[PDB]
């Protein structure tokens, strides 16, 4: 039996589903901990391995990867869960490690394979308190060549008034997404920051994990991938929409949620987004 | 509880002493400051970013 998924609901993919726009033949890389391909509710198009002592891409030693993924994609069948675009073409590029760690050149290059294969869209479910400027001219690369690239807030919750948004979600070419739950509340982890752009479902957020097992965890890790998943969605509708306006779409059909600070632009809205 | 600003500067046994009285169930993971990590949020988690001396760069949290 497969069951949807609240986050998935709550952004109205089953909307875009039910029209028959689900994500065909957009290639979305999850920049990760890798995909297990083994899992009966994937589908793994490809990818490549920038951890220099993990080479296969499409095994996870971590589980991060495979999770973000199911939220992207988990396939539309009579098992696990449903994906936000189950057509999607999934890219593992795993540029991070079994202990859910990588270095900036590890990222970096998997940024630059996903530019190299024409990507349409990058999740980055990941990040750090300090940016490089390489770093920042990867992502910078990846948005002027057309990919739409989001990436997880971060989950270092309030500072006084300072933003908590890490790097690359910081950056401006990078759609930053932060976390609610099923009332649309805020998380508390949930970092905040002018560069907050829309907000997602990440408080338990139930997906694959390796060994063809499901569970439910919590994270602007969980949010990033239903935005990856929407702009997929979008694209399998208007395929000649540029990234920039499929960026748009999202941030200006987005349900307001409160103060700009902790919910950006508010939740997503993908039926509303796609027209 | 789920934040320690009163450890940034100290050593990694410094940071762990007062960590584990506070929450003796947690995880702590050690990892230079300039390192990616997954944006989970895993409520028995400490991560400790370290600088050049092994002292704690940045105010450690739950997650
Ligand atoms: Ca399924
Ligand atoms: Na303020």
């Amino acid at each position: 039996a497969q069951s949807v998924p609240y986050g998935v609901s709550q952004i109205k993919a089953p909307a875009l589903h039910s029209q028959g726009y689900t994500g065909s033949n957009v290639k979305v890389a999850v920049i990760d901990s890798g995909i297990d391909s083994s899992h009966p509710d994937l589908k793994v198009a490809g990818g490549a391995s920038m951890v220099p002592s993990e080479t296969n891409p499409f095994q996870d030693n971590n589980s991060h990867g495979t999770h973000v993924a199911g939220t992207v994609a988990a396939l539309n069948n009579s098992i696990g869960v449903l994906g936000v675009a189950p057509s999607a073409s999934l890219y593992a590029v795993k540029v991070l490690g079994a202990d859910g760690s990588g270095q900036y050149s590890w990222i970096i290059n998997g940024i630059e394979w996903a530019i190299a294969n024409n990507m349409d869209v990058i999740n980055m479910s990941l990040g750090g308190p300090s940016g490089s400027a390489a770093l920042k001219a990867a992502v910078d690369k990846a948005v002027a060549s057309g990919v739409v690239v989001v990436a997880a807030a971060g989950n270092e919750g309030t500072s006084g008034s300072s933003s908590t948004v890490g790097y690359p979600g910081k950056y401006p070419s990078v759609i930053a997404v932060g976390a609610v739950d099923s009332s649309n509340q805020r998380a508390s982890f949930s970092s905040v920051g002018p560069e907050l752009d829309v907000m997602a479902p990440g408080v338990s957020i139930q997906s694959t994990l390796p060994g063809n097992k499901y569970g439910a965890y919590n994270g602007t890790s969980m949010a990033s991938p239903h935005v990856a998943g929407a702009a997929a969605l979008i694209l399998s509708k208007h395929p000649n929409w540029t990234n920039t306006q499929v960026r748009s779409s999202l941030e200006n059909t987005t349900t307001k949620l409160g103060d700009s600070f902790y919910y950006g632009k508010g939740l997503i809205n993908v039926q509303a987004a796609a027209q | 509880k789920t934040e320690w600003p009163e450890l940034v500067g100290k050593s990694v046994e410094e940071a762990k002493k007062v960590i584990l009285q506070d929450k003796p169930a947690a995880q702590i993971i050690v990892l230079p400051v300039g390192t990616i990590v997954t944006r989970s949020y895993r409520i028995d988690r400490v991560r400790l970013f370290v600088d050049r001396l092994d002292n704690i760069a940045q105010v450690p949290r739950v997650g």
